[PDB]
Order: C-alpha cells, then sequence, then structure tokens
C-alpha cells in the first residue's frame, strides 16, 4: 500500500500492508 | 481428532497446496468459525517449540543473542537453495523470448524448433512458480515459529525476573515487548532472504541488459535509479500530511462526543444549528490538509504509469541517435523492455528491506536487554513453622539495606501480629519471606505451603466463582462456609448476574472492600499451612472487619490450628492475638504477648500512647467529475496500447544501407504518444483525487444533518458508541481508503484486459482459450475472497487474548509465585498462544494456495500466447510476435492486484452504505415553517392552557400523563410537586415539544405550538436544567453562541446573577477557555451561568428542573432571590422536589398518578387536608 509503488510483494513488509 | 491435511497428503499434494482446497470450498458455503480449525503440526506446538530456546539460553549464558538464532537457523537455511535457484530460472523468459523471436524471423527454419521452444518456456515459468512458493511457505512457518518461541521466553522470564529489573521498565513496555518486538520478527523472517538475493538480481539484470544493447543501456538503468530518492522525498512529505490531519480529526471527534453526550440541552436551547456550523468550521480546516494530500497522491499514481515508458524511450532515443548504423531489431527491443521489468521489482524493493532491517535491530537490542536481567535466587529460603536469623534484605541488587538484623522464630499454628508507624519496613517484611527481596546476610525458612492477601488486590477478569477456586476442584459444602465466613453474601446479591459475574478490570466495577474480600476468600479456600496477610483490614466499616476476623482469622474462626502472621495498622484486634511484633525502621524493637510486653512499658507502650451503493458514491462525487475521470482513464489505456503497438512497427523495417531508413520520424511520434499518455495519467488521477474530497464533504454534511434532524427517542435507542465509531471510522474510510482503492482497482482491471487485446490483435485464434482460463479465475478468486476474511477475522480476534492475559500475569507475579502455580499459568499462556497461531497458519497456506492457482493461469495466457504465434509463423511478422509475448508475461502481476483490490473494494463499500444509514429513519418537524410564523404577541400576556393533554414515554406503552386540564394566568408563579415516578418530569417535555402530543391540545397565549414550527417555539421559551453541562470553548460563546447582543448586556446579566466576582478580573474576561463538561468551575457556578443565559432571553415564561437538589446551600438562597426580584412580572412552571421552594408561590398543583389529583393554593390546601397535607407532613415541614 505504498508510495509510487504497484509492485506485488508476497512478502509482509511488518504486515498492515 | 481433527489433524492438519498437510502431514496426511501426497508429494504433489503439498507442492500445490492441494490440502487446503477442502477448507476454502467450505469457507464459501457457511461462515468459518474458531471451532471448524484444524490442529497445530506437533513441530508447530509451543511445548515443542519453546523449550529448545531456552534450553540454547541457559547454554550460551553460561558462556559469558544473534547466536541463540542459530535455533531456527536449520530449517531457514533449506530457504537459500530455493530463493538461489528461483533467481536463476528468473532470467530463463527473456532469454528464452531472445530464441522465440529469432525463430519467427529466421522463415528458412525447421517448424518443430518453435514448439520446442514454447515449451521449454512453460515448462521453465512452471517450475519457477512452485519453486518460490515453496520458498515462502518455509520462510512464513520459521517466522511463525520465532513468534510462537520469542512469546514463549518473554513470558517465563517475567515470572523469574527480580523487583529491580521490573522497576526498569513499564507494564505498556512489557507488553510491547510482546506484542510490537515479536510480531516484527515474523515479517524479519521472510523479507531477510532480499539482503543478498536482491543485489545478485540487479548485478544478473545490468549484465544481460549490457550484452542485449551496449553501454547505452545506462541511460535507462539511471532513470529508475533517479525514481528511487523522489519516491522516498515524497513518501516523507505524505506522513507530515497524515500526522497533521490526525491531529485536526481528534478536535472535530472530541466536539462530537460533547454534542452527542449533551444534545438533550443542546435539543431545548434550539442550538443544533448553531453547533453544525461549528463542526463544519474545524471539517473545511481538515479538509484543506487532504486536498494538500490529494494533488500529492496524483504525482504518485503519475511516476508509476509512465516510468516503464519514460525507462523504454530515454534508452532507445540514446541508442537510435549516437550512432547511425545501431539498427533497432524486435530481438533487441523487446528483450531489453522485458529485462527491464525484470530489473524494477529489485531497486523498489530494497529501500523497504533495509529501512525494515534497521527498526529490526531495535527490536532485536529491547529483547536481548529484558531476557538477560538477573532472576530471583531460588534457594535464599531453603522451603524444608518460619524462622529467621539476622536477615538484612535490600529492593535492589546494591542499594541501602531495607531490613537489617531480625531474628523471630513463629511456633506451629500461632497467631502473630507485626505493628509500627508507616516506613518500617512492616509492609517489607512480608515480601521478604515469599522470596522478593534480595539477600545480604542470615538464615531464612517457612515450612509447607504458603497463601498470600496483597495489599492492592489483584482479580483476573474470569468468572467470580473460578477466581476464589482459582484453579481447584469445587467443594460445594466448603465453598458456601468459607463465602458466609468472608460476609461476602451481602455482596454478592447485590452484583446483577450475582454468584458468577464479571471483573472491574474489563465489566462490573467492585470497591476497594469488596476487591480485598475476594482476595482474603481466595488464600481461605486454598487452604494452604502458612498464611501471610498483608492487611486485609481496607472494609467499609470495623463491624464487617469483626465479623470477618472472628469467623476466619481469630483462633474461634476457620483457621484455629493453622500459622497466620498478620500486619495491621488497627489496634483494636491486638488483645486477642498470641504473640505481637514491633518494628522500628526495620529493625524488631521488642517481641512480646499483649499482657507481658505492656507490663514491660517498652515500645510497644510508646506504640498504643450491493450495486445500489457503488451507484450512491457515484452521485457524491458528482456525475460531471465521474464522466470526465472515466473518459479520461479510458484516454490513457488507448495511448497506452497504441504506444507500444507503434514501437513494434518501428523494429520491423528493412535496412537499406546499415542504416534504418526513417527512425528520427518514428522516433518523435513515440515520444509524442508518451507526452499524449503521461498528461492523461495525472488527468484522471487528480480528477479521482479531487473527486473523494467533494463526496467526503457532502457524506460528512449530510449525515451530521440528518443526526440533528433526529428526535432524542434516537438518541435513548441508539448506542453512543454506534454514532461516534461511525465519525470516526466510516468517515477516515470515505477520506483516505476509497479513493486511492478505486483507481489501483481500475488500474489493474483493464491492464488485465489490456493485455488480452495485445493477445487477440496478434493471434486471433487466442479467442478459445479465454473463456476457459476466465472461468477459472473467476472461480479460484470466489472461494479466495469468501474464506480468506473469514480467517484473517478469526486470527485478530484471538491475538488481543494473549496481551490481555499477559498484562494480568505482569500484575500478580507476586501471587502466582506465592501459592507456586507457574506451571498452570504456563499452560494457560501456551493454550492461548496456540489458539492465535491455529487461525494464522490457515491465514498463509491461503495466500500460498491462490498464488499457485493465479501464477498457473498466468503461465497459461503466456503458454498459449507463445504457441499461437509459431502456429501462424508465415502470416505474423517479428515486432507483433515480440509485442504479444513481453505483454503475456506481464499478466501473472495484475491479477494478483486484482483479486486483492477486488477484496479490499468489497469490505470499503460496505462504509458508504452506514454513512447514509439515518437518512430514512423518523424525523421531528419542520424546525421553522415561517408561513403562520408567531409576531411579538406571546410575551404580552403569557396565558398556559392545557386542554385533557395526555404522553406516553415509549410509542407503544401505557400513559404517563392523562386528563391534563389546567388554566394558568400570565404572570402567576406554578409549582408542580409529586411522588417518585409520577411523571411530572414529563410534562417539560411536553412542553418544548420534545415528544409530541399522544393526544389532547396545549396553547401559549391563545395560539397552538403544535402546528407552529419547533424553533419558533424553542427560542420564545427558556428552561433551566438539573446538571447544566458547558461546551468545550469561550465563556463568551458559552453565555451567546451567535453573538447577536452588546458585550454590555452579557456584563449586566452578569452583574444581576451575582457571578460578577467569578471572572471579573481575571486575564480571561469573556473569553476563558473551559473544557471536560465544565471541569474547571464548581456545582454552585453552573446554576448561575444556566441563570444568566435565561436572564439574557428574558422570556416570560420559564421552567425549572430540579433547582434544589444536591445544592450547598449559597446558591440555592441567591437562584431564589434573583427569581423573586427578577422574574417578578413573568410566568414560572416549577419542576421541585423540596417543599420549602414550593411553599413560597401563589398556586401550586399536585399529582401522583398520571391525573392531576390537587390543585390550589399552598395556605388553602393545608387546611382543606388535600394529598398536599399528606406530602408536606411525610416531608416533615408543617
Amino acid at each position: 500500500x505504498f508510495w509510487g509503488n504497484l509492485h506485488w510483494y508476497y512478502e509482509q513488509f511488518d504486515s498492515t500492508c | 481428532p481433527n489433524p492438519c491435511p498437510e502431514s496426511s497428503a501426497s508429494f504433489l499434494s503439498r507442492i500445490t497446496f492441494w490440502w487446503i482446497t477442502g477448507m476454502m470450498v467450505q469457507g464459501y458455503r457457511q461462515p468459518l468459525e474458531s471451532t471448524d480449525l484444524w490442529s497445530l503440526n506437533k513441530e508447530d506446538t509451543s511445548e515443542q517449540v519453546v523449550p529448545v530456546l531456552v534450553k540454547n539460553w541457559k547454554k550460551e549464558c553460561a558462556k559469558s543473542f544473534k547466536v541463540l538464532y542459530k535455533t531456527f537457523g536449520p530449517y531457514f537455511l533449506m530457504s537459500f537453495l530455493f530463493k538461489a535457484v528461483h533467481d536463476l530460472m528468473m532470467f530463463a523468459g527473456p532469454e528464452i523470448l531472445k530464441l522465440l523471436i529469432n525463430f519467427v524471423n529466421d522463415k528458412k527454419a525447421p517448424e518443430w524448433q518453435g514448439y520446442f521452444y514454447t515449451a521449454l518456456l512453460f515448462i521453465s515459468a512452471c517450475l519457477q512458480t512452485l519453486v518460490l512458493h515453496q520458498y515462502f511457505h518455509i520462510c512464513f512457518v520459521s517466522g511463525m515459529r520465532i513468534k510462537t518461541a520469542v512469546i514463549g521466553a518473554v513470558y517465563r522470564k517475567a515470572l523469574v525476573i527480580t523487583n529491580a529489573a521490573r522497576k526498569s521498565s513499564t507494564v505498556g513496555e512489557i507488553v510491547n515487548l510482546m506484542s510490537v518486538d515479536a510480531q516484527r520478527f515474523m515479517d524479519l523472517a521472510t523479507y531477510i532472504n532480499m539482503i543478498w538475493s536482491a543485489p545478485l538480481q540487479v548485478i544478473l539484470a545490468l549484465y544481460l541488459l549490457w550484452l542485449n544493447l551496449g553501454p547505452s543501456v545506462l541511460a535507462g538503468v539511471a532513470v529508475m535509479v533517479l525514481m528511487v530518492p523522489l519516491n522516498a522525498v515524497m513518501a516523507m512529505k505524505t506522513k507530515t500530511y497524515q500526522v497533521a490531519h490526525m491531529k485536526s480529526k481528534d478536535n472535530r471527534i472530541k466536539l462530537m462526543n460533547e454534542i452527542l453526550n449533551g444534545i438533550k440541552v443542546l435539543k431545548l436551547y434550539a442550538w443544533e444549528l448553531a453547533f453544525k456550523d461549528k463542526v463544519l468550521a474545524i471539517r473545511q480546516e481538515e479538509l484543506k490538509v487532504l486536498k494538500k494530500s490529494a494533488y500529492l497522491a496524483a504525482v504518485g499514481t503519475f511516476t508509476w504509469v509512465c516510468t516503464p515508458f519514460l525507462v523504454a524511450l530515454s534508452t532507445f532515443a540514446v541508442y537510435v541517435t549516437v550512432d547511425e548504423n545501431n539498427i533497432l531489431d524486435a530481438q533487441k527491443a523487446f528483450v531489453s523492455l522485458a529485462l527491464f521489468n525484470i530489473l524494477r521489482f529489485p531497486l523498489n524493493i530494497l529501500p523497504m528491506v533495509i529501512s525494515s532491517i534497521v527498526q529490526a535491530s531495535v527490536s532485536l537490542k529491547r529483547l536481548r536487554v529484558f531476557l538477560s536481567h538477573e532472576d530471583l535466587d531460588p534457594d535464599s529460603i531453603q522451603r524444608r513453622s518460619i524462622t529467621v536469623k539476622n536477615a538484612t534484605f535490600t529492593w535492589a541488587r546494591n542499594d541501602p539495606p531495607t531490613l537489617h538484623g531480625i531474628t523471630f522464630s513463629v511456633p506451629e499454628g500461632s497467631l502473630v501480629a507485626v505493628v509500627g508507624q508507616v516506613g518500617c519496613g512492616k509492609s517489607s517484611l512480608l515480601s521478604a519471606l515469599l522470596a522478593e527481596m534480595d539477600k545480604v546476610e542470615g538464615h531464612v525458612t517457612v515450612k509447607g505451603s504458603v497463601a498470600y492477601v496483597p495489599q492492592q488486590a489483584w482479580i483476573q477478569n474470569i468468572s467470580l466463582r473460578e477466581n476464589i477456586l482459582f484453579g481447584r476442584q469445587l467443594q460445594e459444602r466448603y465453598y458456601k462456609a468459607v463465602v458466609e465466613a468472608c460476609a461476602l453474601l451481602p455482596d454478592l446479591e447485590i452484583l446483577p448476574s450475582g454468584d458468577r459475574t464479571e471483573i472491574g478490570e474489563k465489566g462490573v466495577n467492585l470497591s476497594g472492600g469488596q476487591k480485598q474480600r475476594v482476595s482474603l476468600a481466595r488464600a481461605v479456600y486454598c487452604d494452604s499451612d502458612v498464611y501471610l496477610l498483608d492487611d486485609p483490614l481496607s472494609a467499609v466499616d470495623a463491624h464487617v472487619g469483626k465479623h470477618i476476623f472472628e469467623n476466619v482469622i481469630g483462633p474461634k474462626g476457620l483457621l484455629k490450628n493453622k500459622t497466620r502472621l498478620l500486619v495491621t495498622h488497627a489496634i483494636s484486634y491486638l488483645p486477642q492475638m498470641d504473640v505481637i511484633i514491633v518494628m522500628s525502621g526495620g529493625k524488631i524493637s521488642e517481641m512480646g504477648s499483649y499482657q507481658e510486653l505492656l507490663a514491660r512499658d517498652g515500645a510497644f507502650a510508646e506504640f498504643l500512647r450491493k450495486l445500489s451503493v457503488y451507484w450512491d458514491y457515484m452521485k457524491a462525487i458528482g456525475l460531471f467529475i465521474s464522466f470526465l475521470s472515466i473518459f479520461l482513464f479510458l484516454c490513457n489505456h488507448v495511448a497506452s496500447l497504441v504506444s507500444n503497438y507503434w514501437l513494434s512497427l518501428w523494429t520491423d523495417d528493412p535496412i537499406v544501407n546499415g542504416t534504418q531508413e526513417h527512425t528520427q520520424v518514428r522516433l518523435s511520434v513515440y515520444g509524442a504518444l508518451g507526452i499524449s499518455q503521461g498528461i492523461t495519467v495525472f488527468g484522471y488521477s487528480m480528477a479521482v483525487s479531487i473527486g473523494g474530497i467533494f463526496a467526503s464533504r457532502r457524506l460528512h454534511l449530510d449525515l451530521l444533518h440528518n443526526v440533528l434532524r433526529s428526535p432524542i427517542s434516537f438518541f435513548e435507542r441508539t448506542p453512543s458508541g454506534n454514532l461516534v465509531n461511525r465519525f470516526s471510522k466510516e468517515l477516515d474510510t470515505v477520506d483516505s481508503m476509497i479513493p486511492q482503492v478505486i483507481k489501483m482497482f481500475m488500474g489493474s482491471l483493464f491492464n488485465v484486459i489490456g493485455a488480452c487485446i495485445i493477445i487477440l490483435l496478434a493471434t486471433p485464434m487466442a479467442a478459445v482459450i479465454i473463456p476457459p482460463l476466465g472461468l477459472i479465475y473467476f472461480f479460484v478468486q470466489r472461494f479466495y475472497v469468501a474464506s480468506s476474511r473469514q480467517l484473517k477475522r478469526l486470527e485478530s480476534v484471538s491475538r488481543s487474548p494473549v496481551y490481555s492475559h499477559f498484562n494480568e500475569t505482569l500484575l500478580g507475579v507476586s501471587v502466582i509465585r506465592a501459592f507456586e502455580e507457574q506451571e498452570r499459568f504456563i499452560r494457560q499462556s501456551d493454550l492461548k498462544v496456540d489458539e492465535n497461531q491455529k487461525a494464522y497458519y490457515p491465514s498463509i497456506v491461503a495466500n500460498r494456495w491462490l498464488a499457485v492457482r493465479l501464477e498457473c493461469v498466468g503461465n497459461c495466457i503466456v503458454l498459449f500466447a507463445s504457441l499461437f504465434a509459431v502456429i501462424s509463423r508465415h502470416s505474423l511478422s517479428a515486432g507483433l510476435v515480440g509485442l504479444s509475448v513481453s505483454y503475456s508475461l506481464q499478466v501473472t502481476t495484475y491479477l494478483n492486484w486484482l483479486v486483492r483490490m477486488s477484496s479490499e473494494m468489497e469490505t470499503n463499500i460496505v462504509a458508504v452504505e452506514r454513512l447514509k444509514e439515518y437518512s430514512e429513519t423518523e424525523k421531528e418537524a419542520p424546525w421553522q415553517i415561517q408561513d403562520m410564523a408567531p409576531p411579538k404577541d406571546w410575551p404580552q400576556v403569557g396565558r398556559v392552557e392545557f386542554r385533557d393533554y395526555g404522553l406516553r414515554y415509549r410509542e407503544d406503552l401505557d400513559l404517563v400523563l392523562k386528563h391534563i386540564n389546567v388554566t394558568i394566568d400570565g404572570g402567576e408563579k406554578v409549582g408542580i410537586v409529586g411522588r417518585t415516578g409520577a411523571g411530572k418530569s414529563s410534562l417539560t417535555l411536553g412542553l418544548f415539544r420534545i415528544k409530541e402530543s399522544a393526544e389532547g391540545e396545549i396553547i401559549i397565549d391563545d395560539i397552538n405550538i403544535a402546528k407552529i414550527g419547533l424553533h419558533d417555539l424553542r427560542f420564545k421559551i427558556t428552561i433551566i436544567p438539573q446538571d447544566p453541562v458547558l461546551f468545550s470553548g469561550s465563556l463568551r460563546m458559552n453565555l451567546d453562541p451567535f453573538s447577536q447582543y452588546s458585550d454590555e448586556e452579557v456584563w449586566t446579566s452578569l452583574e444581576l446573577a451575582h457571578l460578577k466576582g467569578f471572572v471579573s478580573a481575571l486575564p480571561d474576561k469573556l473569553n476563558h477557555e473551559c473544557a471536560e463538561g465544565g471541569e474547571n468551575l464548581s456545582v454552585g457556578q453552573r446554576q448561575l451561568v444556566c441563570l444568566a443565559r435565561a436572564l439574557l432571553r428574558k422570556t416570560k415564561i420559564l421552567v425549572l428542573d430540579e433547582a434544589t437538589a444536591a445544592v450547598d446551600l449559597e446558591t440555592d438562597d441567591l437562584i431564589q432571590s434573583t427569581i423573586r426580584t427578577q422574574f417578578d412580572d413573568c410566568t414560572v412552571l416549577t419542576i421541585a422536589h423540596r417543599l420549602n421552594t414550593i411553599m413560597d408561590y401563589t398556586r401550586v398543583i399536585v399529582l401522583d398518578k398520571g391525573e392531576i389529583q390537587e390543585w390550589g393554593s399552598p395556605s388553602d390546601l393545608l387546611q382543606q387536608r388535600g394529598l398536599f397535607y399528606s406530602m408536606a407532613k411525610d416531608s416533615g415541614l408543617v
């Protein structure tokens, strides 16, 4: 749910994506 | 009983995660609950995972903790092998693609070689998806296995830790250590491999790019690299706007909390419209910060879409120009373009990885600090009734010793009494025997089991029966005897549920006396050998203590032949106890029995001395903004597909003399289409973000009007928490979440459609494979979206009891170690952690299940696309095949977003309908008709008449008032008195038309009020409530929120009110900031403020509700004295309880039932011997 990133991350960067 | 199917599933099942398919299809049919949930694997259970860590920590600690994280090392080491294989398989698609484009171009070649490449491409892509999601499974498992282990270790440590070390941290910080720091080590376990993987992925991507084009390819890498710090700077600016928005939000919610609470007074004064404008003034300040956030976000979605173009343009423009002999082929153009999209992922994920590894190193340090604290020495007290020999105790490892030189021995089955002044170490003495304090020198031992009763009673939130039982088998006869003996039956009967209820921690609140009485009983029921009572006597009365002491603690009570050492401030029960021990600043001054110890005259003698909801959101944003955004969106996606199709024509042109003929002409047109694309991306991004602010403004103003037009019945039936949650949660969703989601959803949906259009434009035979794959995608999405939300919900509700339990444990550490029930509370914590993982484990497998199905449909699209090209070689050109396959190769990523943002949409759109919930509800009468408007005739006399009037409280109920017929002349002072639950209160609600007249009529000055507008009535008459609440803000605003009349008028009103002395010569004269329902000002001041409000309007009909109810008898006289002189010619209809006020009037009306029982003069009704005479006698004053 990041800035200028519609990259799909299978990772949980601290969840609450 | 109900095992995990993974362990009893075949090899192929485990590879493709087919064993969860049963739980997915079930989750659609019916809702999934905590019972319909598998048992954990043996190797995931707390009792297997936790003991391996605490063993290695004990071993490692001896030698003197990333060295202790070679516990989960062996399993996690397998991760490296799968991830390494994935990185080399990743650069197979582009390498195979180059051969396939050369094949289609090389006309005179063996045809079969084509089919071989397209087969080899599908096989390569399908081993990639399988190996990837094997790598992710064992990463997400190892992270889950760390969480279980860390929580386990922290909990065990929290019991053995010493008081000195626990005083270092807060109860919050230790609960946050289990909640935040342990949670980060689930996440770290995933992306920690990307530290070595991403640089290796970048290094390869650069090198394959270099061989394909040349040194020219740097120009492309430069752009993508320069986007990373632009993404960082803009991601920082949004965070500062988010905090600025959040601070302004709380001001609006805090004001709404006052409005929702104090609507009852707000309606009576007609202050609905005034406070509507006041909330809107704060709302506009919040919508200006979102408007600044909207412009920024637009640039966020701009850079994302135009990056893959800008990179392509910059690289080809450089390559083509620098030398004329550089020919751009399909095999160069589309392979490099595909490599650039492989190169794009690692650079972007690298700033998030490094960012998170830093934050993990903060959490790693916090754990290392907490784990490596000094535990209590267990063999300080022997545990072979109680004896001490020259014991010295500190609270901290090095500190001035608290207790110094104590040597006392207590016979078996005797009552000992510790006495002295405050801060003599009498509190510390019992903490020393329990081995909480650190020993310096001396010998201490206690014989048999020990039962403890602390000063500050600890009561864990469970069934009050199971609280006193404290994990023991029930014995009904004995349980009855101790509850009776503790004098808990008088308290038990009062409690709503009675025997079994909830605790004040999270439920019905118990008083200080009741908390001690449960805590005392808990120890009594246990029936241990030795008892250590740390001042149980904090009860309501000494009469209560007499019953407890004699029946429980004393020699005639329960604990007759049991050792019971007690410490107390009381001097009453000393002559009953056997031996008394006097202390003096941490030293036993003198020991002896009550009789002999007084005779010596020592220290003891001195001591005694739904598509509908989407359409509702469409009408909210506005149709002009809606249509303009959809038009600009389709303009972008068309301008995109044409530019990629133009690139695929630029490739296909012959080489006349080592030159590509027209290249600058094509390069320009390719550049132009990109600007035409980029402009329209910023268009619909801004259009949608602007639209989101229009809906946000509309739906807030719509909701806020709907609430205030409601009657008070709505605010009684509807819970306050339900309304507050609406303004807080649901608006925030419409403001931030929905506008960002709808552009990500539509963006994804039309990228998938866009990719299919190119495949069909390249190969028309592609049609046949579109319905089969689409039908599969629909069904896998259907089950996931349904089942996944249930599992995430179950996980979020099952994690809250783990933190709730640990917080209770941390408070009652002294008790748990006194009774020695650690083992019980360990299993209690292991059970709760397992119940959280039981929910979390399906949740993570559900993601692996979907990902294998979606990527398999992704690999089917790239298979058929590339295959049909080989079937129709002789028709197509090299450029179209490049473009067709290169697009199909990106489909897999969009399908993930399309399924996610489908699920995110379906949850967020629910909030839109719930903001329009109170749109069609029952609304009160029109605020002003302003057709039959009242003139200035009402104050001329002030006649009031009820004509057979009657009201109900509820819509369907027995009548509260009935047959109410009486006439009141202008200037008459009328009294209304009765018994409790008569309905005299309801007559005030009827006069102000809160509830509309159930039957009959009500007249004021020959002009019926039932027909006339509410606000025209509400202003013309004034009211003094029971508890006049003050709204937070100016005192100038609090008196007159409209600020219509002069400031001298406000002064002369406060002068007559006799509140001149208050806010007279304070620097805050008129603009004093009130807050918290008028907490700054005292009880008496509030009555004078609401009197001043009535003295400002100067209306001829006033009403008083509980004017003399719990008053200090200072403002009571000032109220009555002002009423006499100021309202001398004005009508007043007073609702009073006390006779003193009622006695001094011209006329009085008395009703006990719904009907008017008696009426006349106070002096007349005393002589008549009516119900007034009976009321006056029962009151007392005759």
